[PDB]
DNA sequence: TTTTTTTATGTACTCGTAGTGTCT
DNA sequence: AGACACTACGAGTACATA
């Protein structure tokens, strides 16, 4: 049953009308398929944007419910070498369908992990067998693909999910589940997503689990922040104010009590302070240079461990010394 | 059978003796275990990614969850645990993990379904995912994406940055918080009472203060203090000084001597005192941490001096975190902070 | 000799009485014993104290040990040959005898010893600082999965390269270097047992003042200078210094005397000759910097820059593999500073 | 609970050897009427459809429809563990998992118990293809396998042409060319060596050499193989067994 | 939907050497060679999508006439091209007897010659030397340096260059005239700008824009095909003030879904191929970009790291 | 003017014992 | 019943890596 799959897998789009966020590419692909001219596609974009769902729904719309048989789907989980290409992909492209009549579809998902020799062998397979089969390459990084292979396909960039589409999907989930969500809670949820539907679905399931109730109540900002462990804008701005204006010992005490009262992480506070200070209209760019350099150094040091108190004091001192040049 | 297990636990160090067996034994990581308890009644366990400081209870939490889910019978048949002591290249991830994921779930017995929920999926956990190469990690993407109906993936790591972005997006991120005195004093007091650890008033809270968010190190220090107090047999209570002596903490007077040598003194005297101090074995990380605490906490230095001392201590800790020579780094730090 | 007069039990130790009492406390109940990590200066006597603690946990047969060989196969057909020190109660492994293949030996050997098993078999990991981060990560879970059959006693000189999980997974025991007085008392018993002739006792103190807490170096230097004075130490017996220390001192003299590229070439040659004779580059850098700071011709401004450059290039060497590539850079930076 | 008992244990071996090379994973559907199996090649060029009725099973008991997903490189190893004069027993519990094979000797007393872990194959395989073909021929399996193995050495593509009482197998490569032409005759002295051909319209289409070589591996099952060809339709290579059949739906190469 | 139509790159693929709008010199050279005969061993190198494979295909077709099927041996990177293939099949084709006109020769076309192993390339030397009177070799590669010098010594070297604006514009105008498409000057200009001398990519983008919107206008081309990635990165690095570069990185690159690895790689490539600034400042910028890439590869890839990289680049440019 | 620098998977070659269909 | 050509899958050995 579908009630056992996680929310990321349960709510996977099955038709092209359930893929939100991407409109300029979805309409163009629908027109390509209706008019017949479907070229070799290259879906490039960040994780969680809906490239795999888009191509799966496309193959479903093209071949019907028997998609799992008329399409050759290869990914990084499967062995994709040059010999694998030579045998499997060439035998698939050269032959025809065993279930119906029509062009074939080869979905090379996550093809950014393929060997250079494999791409060099495939770039002539795409150019030779082009009247009976098509190629779809999904990628997160366009630098791992050879320029020859990159030039044979039409590139579609999957933009991050905007506010309207992600709110539409959230409303769809809140309709499918016996769940209510606060408006400010929804805004905070959209803020900690960066256009990643996977994160939204995961944390929505997690905060529904956090409710502890038969779901007769609502999900507020407190639930989201306590479940995702993300700092609140209130505590963020309080720490920033105490760092910018208050005394050194008082700033240290404030940072300690804020990061220990809710169990917040220093890296999340660093990213939040970076995001907040990005809107600050500042004087001569030397302060911004020092701030960015020191904050990136502290983040790279945190990414390897160390003393949290020493790193917090380093953040405080870096912000203070950077702002001391603004006078 | 069970009695042999009880005796082996009783003859085991306190770290493994008091390992959380149920989801209720987790004292401080409540946000994660609440979701884990709620999904225990349902059947929609998502792919999870535990990350946080070492000794926060990630492995213990996932072990307790798998136990409460499957029972001691299906505990050994529906679990695939891969640690850092095994090979986890592309070949292993493609063959073994994918063959276990593609396989069907084992049939539960009649006694299993009567006491445990027995979900229709199995669990593949990968402990210490920081050592996994990014290509072997990307190989797991579709493996965990397509076979999610029959298996669930649980990644465990300390640095969440070492895991690629797609894998971090596919799994639900569970951040384990540091176990300071506040949220771990109850567990430490329980461990002390269960072992009849007669201590003073401010010992346990001090132990965690030395632990810096690490319950395993705190339990080890408590066990060492209890052994040292039982060997003496005086019947007195453990003192905070006796605890900080065996914890590697530099005494207060020796640190005040370092502060005096830094404040007043030239390069030669500081170098000589550092050479003398390095004879007595002290961890440079602890000395740097104590100096940082003293300098930032003392309300007798200028803010301009405080920015510089904080940046210098940060640089010294970042250099020490790479396996450098403790003597050279400590001498350089003290010399740089003496010029201030 | 160092080996002829060495303690074999906890009651035979003659310095750090508090450490001996802590070891006796830790060995009172031996079955509920967690993993241990002995850290401190090199030459203090931690490897003797670990064996003395094993002598308290087990019978006196712990010292009757044997050397065997075990072969391993990596991802290729290159055969890894590793010798093992084994005892009927414990075993000792030194992963510092190979390159990046520490993880394989660690995981395979420890899993074999843990699957075969007072009731547990002790494991002594010698020079844990050379353990690569991947080998330490592999040992991280092996330390916890098998805690009723395998207990680790890791001997190291500095916990700086040891990862935080391993640090947390074992008790930490510091071994401070013995005072000059205890070293002098030990040398006194040694010279009365080896029948040496001392005109004045204070020379022994000077030996301590030349060893910097090292007992292994102290006894060896005492015996080396006892052979030059023909078993009769006088009031002004010269101090026997190792050859590499003299080479480093001459290198510092050359550094402070001439600062040029022509001298940089011969400095690189001296560094090559030192590295080719089984001398680590970190110790070379440490001794070079410490003996350069002792140069009275320089001032505080020069010494501060020297120590900063030495810390920077020590980080570089800990992050690199071509050691001379960092040593020559540090030497050039010091030349530019002076 | 699935409980099947074969008359000869080597028939299942010969049947599985047919799919051993051209098919990786299988999903046996067991019902009250018999065992059906449909599988797709890794390159998805051929489709294997095996059907064995309850006539082959010496004993058969199927309480409810059972789905057994398994691997063939392990089932073949389990089957080779048997014996030539033994009997085979397939057992599966109410919930399909860890199918059990039992080899029992009929001359002596011997019990060989083997297990096989099932696998959860999400892709269903229930498709049936029942459409009229343009030509239906029948020829000895050995005679067809000989021509296939002889023409596979010349090139990688073998073209089949069906005309008015003429069957032509052409192979053009780099070292030369070749073409075997046969005529449908009726052999009264031996019926298993005759060649029948019923054609409605001439046919001309090519296959690959590897799949055609893998198909003829099933010639050890029956003494005669049927070939159904049509205009751009999966060619039906059928070996009829005394309790069912094994049919390969092969996909030609576009020109 | 039942079937698709042939793309314009394959449908309008040139079949005669006159239809090629590539490098005029080499095109007339190959045309005169096909007219007179005596085709020598050749190696055609260049960049993807400029008319290398089509050129050799047209040459072989025009030179062999109807004997193209039995006189031309095509081997691509999709086929095995190891030592065994060169030893057996190529040698059997070169030794094969074939009655040809007194001005033609058997042609062995080897596409993607830069991917052949060293053993096969070494064995091909005497293979092409002993049968150089009845068999000729034409290699088509992108990097001539990947082919060993002994092989290059026995053949002519034809280096194809990028296609200027005029040639691609003329070819697109011919395609539009042959297809009756509604277009505009600014749309074709945007197409050629996004093509970057890539004729295949230009025709592909044109066909995609036609099938997606019908009218080839700059707005449609820009909404269906984003601006070239290296140009925005160059404009970001060449910024004079830190805030402008930060806003460019935020809006153009980070808010559009470009990964940090792609951004840092494009920055490295642009700084390597930069010519506006001096050598020392370029080396310092490359050093900083590599220092940033060392953190991006370790999994610390975020917007803060790129912001710090831009800040350090500006500090270097801040004298 | 002169020869080695770890691990890590992809690629290519060869010898190689081995498993089975065919011939005096 | 058997001998040995044909053969295909498995351990060994190197060779690159923008
Ligand atoms: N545009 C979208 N509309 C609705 N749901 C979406 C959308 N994008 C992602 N999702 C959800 O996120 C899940 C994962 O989507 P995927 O297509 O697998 O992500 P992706 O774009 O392929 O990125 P990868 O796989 O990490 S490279 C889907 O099953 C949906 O539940
Ligand atoms: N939240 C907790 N509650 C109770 N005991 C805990 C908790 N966290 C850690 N412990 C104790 O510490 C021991 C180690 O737990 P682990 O789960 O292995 O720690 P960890 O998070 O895995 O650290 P690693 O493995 O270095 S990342 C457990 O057996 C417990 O005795
Ligand atoms: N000079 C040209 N004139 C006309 N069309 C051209 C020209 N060059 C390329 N094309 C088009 O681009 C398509 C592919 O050209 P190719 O020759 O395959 O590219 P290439 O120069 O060989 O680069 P590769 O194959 O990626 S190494 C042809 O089918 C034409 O449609
Ligand atoms: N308590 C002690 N009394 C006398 N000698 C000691 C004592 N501890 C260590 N030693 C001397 O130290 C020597 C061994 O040093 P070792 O332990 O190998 O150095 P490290 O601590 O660097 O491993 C022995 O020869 C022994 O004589
Ligand atoms: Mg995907
Ligand atoms: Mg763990
Ligand atoms: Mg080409």
């Amino acid at each position: 049953s579908k009630e056992n799959l996680p929310w990321v897998e349960k709510y996977r789009p099955e038709t092209l009308d359930e893929v939100y966020g991407q409109n300029e590419v979805i309409t163009t692909v629908r027109k390509f398929v209706d008019e017949g001219k479907l070229p070799h596609l290259l879906f490039y974009g960040p994780p969680g944007t809906g490239k795999t769902s888009t191509i799966v729904a496309l193959a479903r719309e093209i071949y019907g419910k028997n998609y799992s048989n008329m399409v050759l789907e290869l990914n990084a989980s499967d062995d994709r070498g040059i010999d694998v290409v030579r045998n499997q992909i060439k035998d698939f492209a050269s032959t025809r369908q065993i279930f119906s009549k029509g062009f074939k579809l080869i979905i090379l998902d996550e093809a950014d992990a393929m060997t250079n020799a494999a791409q060099n062998a495939l770039r002539r397979v795409i150019e030779r067998y082009t009247k009976n089969t098509r190629f779809c390459v999904l990628a997160n990084y366009a630098h791992k693909l050879t320029p020859a292979l990159l030039s044979r396909c039409t590139r579609f960039r999957f933009q991050p999910l905007p506010q309207e589409a992600i709110e539409r999907r959230i409303a769809n989930v809140l309709v499918h589940e016996k769940l209510k969500l606060s408006p400010n809670a929804e805004k905070a949820l959209i803020e900690l997503s960066n256009g990643d539907m996977r994160r939204v679905l995961n944390v929505l399931q997690s905060c529904k689990a956090t409710l502890d109730n038969p779901d007769e109540d609502e999900i507020s900002d407190d639930v989201i922040y306590e479940c995702c462990g993300a700092p609140r804008p209130s505590d963020l701005k309080a720490v920033l104010k105490s760092i910018l204006e208050d005394d050194w010992g008082t700033a240290h005490y404030t940072l300690n009590k804020v990061r220990s009262a809710k169990g917040l992480a220093l890296i999340d506070l660093i990213e939040g302070i970076v995001k907040i200070l990005e809107d600050y209209e500042l004087q001569n760019e030397e302060t911004r240079v020092h701030l960015l350099t020191k904050l990136a150094d502290i983040e790279y040091s945190i990414s390897k461990g160390g003393n949290d108190q020493i790193q917090g004091s380093a953040v405080i001192g870096a912000i203070k010394a950077s702002f001391e040049n603004e006078t | 059978s069970k009695l042999a297990a009880e005796q082996s636990l009783a003859q085991q160090p306190w770290v493994e003796k008091y390992r959380p067996k149920n989801l209720d034994e987790v004292t401080a990581q409540d946000h994660a275990v609440t979701v884990l308890k709620k999904t225990l009644k349902s059947a929609n366990l998502p792919h999870m990614l535990f990350y946080g400081p070492p000794g926060t209870g990630k492995t213990s939490t996932i072990l307790a969850l798998t136990k409460e889910l499957y029972g001691p019978d299906l505990m050994k048949s529906r679990i695939l645990e891969l640690n850092a002591s095994d090979e986890r290249g592309i070949s292993i991830v493609r063959e073994k993990v994918k063959n276990f994921a593609r396989l069907t779930v084992s049939k539960p017995s009649k006694h299993d379904l009567e006491n445990y929920p027995c979900p229709p999926y199995k669990i593949i956990i990968l402990d210490e995912a920081d050592s996994m190469t990014a290509d072997a990690q990307s190989a797991l993407r579709r493996t965990m994406e397509t076979y999610s109906g029959v298996t669930r993936f649980c990644l465990i790591c300390n640095y969440v940055t070492r895991i690629i972005d797609p894998l971090a997006s596919r799994c639900s991120k569970f951040r384990f918080k540091a176990l300071d005195a506040s949220n771990a004093i109850d567990r430490l007091r329980f461990i002390s009472e269960q072992e009849n650890v007669k201590c003073d008033d401010g010992v346990l809270e001090r132990i965690l203060d030395i632990s810096a968010g690490d319950l395993r190190r705190g339990i080890t220090l408590l066990q060492s203090a209890s052994k040292g107090a039982q060997y003496l047999g005086d019947g007195k209570n453990i003192t905070s000084t006796q605890v900080e002596e065996l914890a590697g903490v530099v005494p207060h007077d020796i640190l005040i001597e370092i502060v005096e040598k830094v404040k007043s003194g030239d390069f030669d005297e500081i170098k000589k005192y550092v050479n003398t101090f390095m004879k007595s074995g002290w961890s440079a990380a602890s000395v740097v941490n104590q100096l940082h605490e003293y300098y930032i906490t003392n309300d007798n230095f200028d803010t301009n001096f405080k920015n510089q001392i904080s940046w210098l201590l940060f640089t010294t800790d970042s250099r020490l975190n790479n396996g450098t020579n403790e003597h050279i780094q400590l001498l350089n730090l003290l010399v740089k902070i003496s010029q201030l | 000799w160092v080996d002829k007069y060495r303690p074999k039990s906890l009651n035979a130790l003659s310095h750090n009485e508090e450490l001996t009492n802590f070891l006796k406390s830790l060995s009172d109940q031996p079955r509920d014993l967690p993993h241990l990590l002995l850290y401190g200066p090199n030459g203090t006597g931690k490897k003797t104290r670990c064996m003395a603690l094993l002598e308290s946990i087990f019978g006196p047969g712990v010292y009757r040990l044997k050397i065997d060989v075990r072969q391993f196969v990596t991802a290729s057909n290159r055969k890894l040959e590793l010798n093992v020190v084994s005892s009927p109660y414990h075993l000792e492994i030194t992963p510092s005898d190979m390159g990046n293949n520490d993880r394989i030996v660690i995981q395979e050997l420890l899993k074999e010893v843990a699957q075969m098993e007072h009731r547990y078999k002790c494991v002594i990991i010698n020079e844990a600082n050379s353990l690569t981060k991947d080998a330490q990560a592999a040992l991280r879970r092996t330390m916890e999965k098998y805690s009723k059959n395998i207990r680790l006693i890791m001997v190291c000189d500095s916990m700086s390269p040891i990862i935080a999980p391993i640090k947390s997974r074992c008790l930490l025991i510091r071994c401070p270097a013995p005072s000059d007085s205890e070293i002098s008392t030990i040398l006194s018993d040694v010279v009365t047992n080896e029948r040496i002739q001392l005109e004045t006792k204070d020379i022994l103190k000077r030996i301590a003042q030349a060893s910097n807490g090292n007992l292994r170096v102290s006894l060896l230097m005492l015996e080396s200078m006892a052979l030059n004075n023909e078993l009769a130490l006088k009031s002004s017996s010269p101090i026997i210094k190792p050859d590499w220390i003299i080479v480093i001192h001459k290198l510092t003299r050359k550094i402070v005397k001439e600062r040029s590229v022509n001298s940089l070439i011969e400095c690189r040659a001296v560094l090559y000759d030192l590295l080719a004779h089984c001398i680590p580059a970190n110790i070379i850098l440490k001794e070079l910097t410490f003996s350069l700071l002792d140069v009275e011709t320089l001032n505080t401004t020069n010494k501060s820059s020297i120590i900063e450059y030495s810390s920077v290039f020590d980080e570089r060497l800990s992050l690199g593999n071509k050691a001379i590539f960092h040593l020559e850079g540090f030497i050039a930076k010091v030349m530019c500073c002076l | 609970m699935l409980e099947a008992k074969f008359e000869e244990a080597s028939l299942f071996k010969r049947i599985i050897d047919g799919f051993k090379d051209c098919v990786q994973l299988v999903n046996f559907q067991c019902k009250e009427d018999g065992i059906i199996a449909q599988a797709v090649d890794d390159s998805r060029v051929l489709l294997v459809s095996l059907e064995i009725g309850v006539e082959a099973f010496q004993e058969y008991r199927c309480d409810h429809p059972v789905t057994l997903g398994m691997d063939l490189t392990s089932l073949s190893k389990i089957l080779r563990c048997g014996n030539n004069t033994d009997t085979l027993t397939l057992i599966a519990d109410n919930t399909p998992d860890s199918i059990i094979l039992l080899f029992e000797d009929t001359k002596k007393d011997r019990i060989a118990e083997y297990s096989l872990k099932l696998m959860d194959i999400d892709a269903d395989f229930l498709k049936i293809e029942e459409l009229q073909y343009d030509s239906t021929l029948s020829l000895p399996s050995s005679e067809f396998s000989k021509i296939v193995r002889d023409l596979s050495q010349l090139s990688d593509s073998i073209n089949i042409m069906i005309t008015k009482e003429t069957i032509k197998f052409v192979a053009d490569g780099d070292i030369g060319s070749g073409s075997v032409i046969i005529k449908p005759f009726v052999d009264m002295e031996h019926p298993e060596t005759s060649i029948k051909l019923e054609m409605d319209q001439p046919v001309d289409l090519t296959f690959g050499a590897k799949y055609l070589l893998d198909i003829i591996k099933g010639s050890s099952l029956s003494d005669r193989v049927g070939i159904r060809l049509s205009s751009e339709a999966p060619a039906l290579f059928q070996f009829d067994l005394k309790s069912g059949f094994l049919q390969f739906f092969l996909a030609p190469k576009f020109n | 939907t039942l079937s698709l139509q042939l793309p314009w790159v394959e449908k309008y693929r040139p079949q005669v050497l006159s239809d090629i709008v590539g490098n005029k010199e080499t095109i007339d050279r190959l045309q005169q060679i096909a007219k007179d005969g005596n085709m020598p061993h050749m190696i055609i190198s260049g960049m993807p999508g400029i008319g290398k494979t089509t050129s050799v295909h047209c040459l072989a077709h025009e030179l062999l006439g109807r004997s193209y099927a039995d006189g031309v041996l095509e081997l691509n990177a999709s086929d095995d091209r190891g030592i065994d293939v060169v030893r057996n099949q190529i040698k059997h084709f070169a030794q094969k007897k074939l009655h040809l006109p007194p001005g033609k020769h058997k042609i062995v076309i080897l596409d993607e010659a830069d991917s052949m192993t060293a053993g096969a390339q070494q064995a091909l030397r005497r293979t092409m030397e002993l049968y150089s009177n009845s068999t000729r070799f034409a290699f088509a590669c992108n990097q001539s340096n990947k082919i060993i010098e002994p092989l290059q010594s026995r053949c002519a070297i034809l280096r194809y260059s990028k296609l200027s604006d005029e040639d691609v514009l003329k070819r697109l105008l011919q395609i539009i005239k042959l297809e009756d498409v509604k277009y505009t000057n600014d749309g074709l200009e945007a197409i050629i700008f996004t093509a970057e001398g890539d004729m295949r990519q230009a025709i592909n983008n044109l066909q995609s824009t036609v099938a997606g919107h019908g009218l080839v206008n700059a707005d449609n081309v820009f909404k269906i095909v984003d601006s070239p990635h290296p140009l925005i990165v160059k404009k970001m690095l060449l910024a004079s003030n830190l805030e402008d570069s930060i806003q460019i990185l935020r809006t153009d690159l980070w808010k559009k879904g470009y990964s940090s690895i792609d951004i840092v790689t494009t920055s490295f490539r642009v700084t390597k191929n930069l010519a506006q600034v001096k050598e020392s400042v370029r080396l310092e910028m490359i050093k900083e970009i590599g220092l940033t890439h060392m953190r991006i590869l370790e999994g610390v890839g975020t917007y803060l790291q790129l912001a710090s990289m831009l800040a350090k680049i500006h500090k270097l440019n801040n004298k």
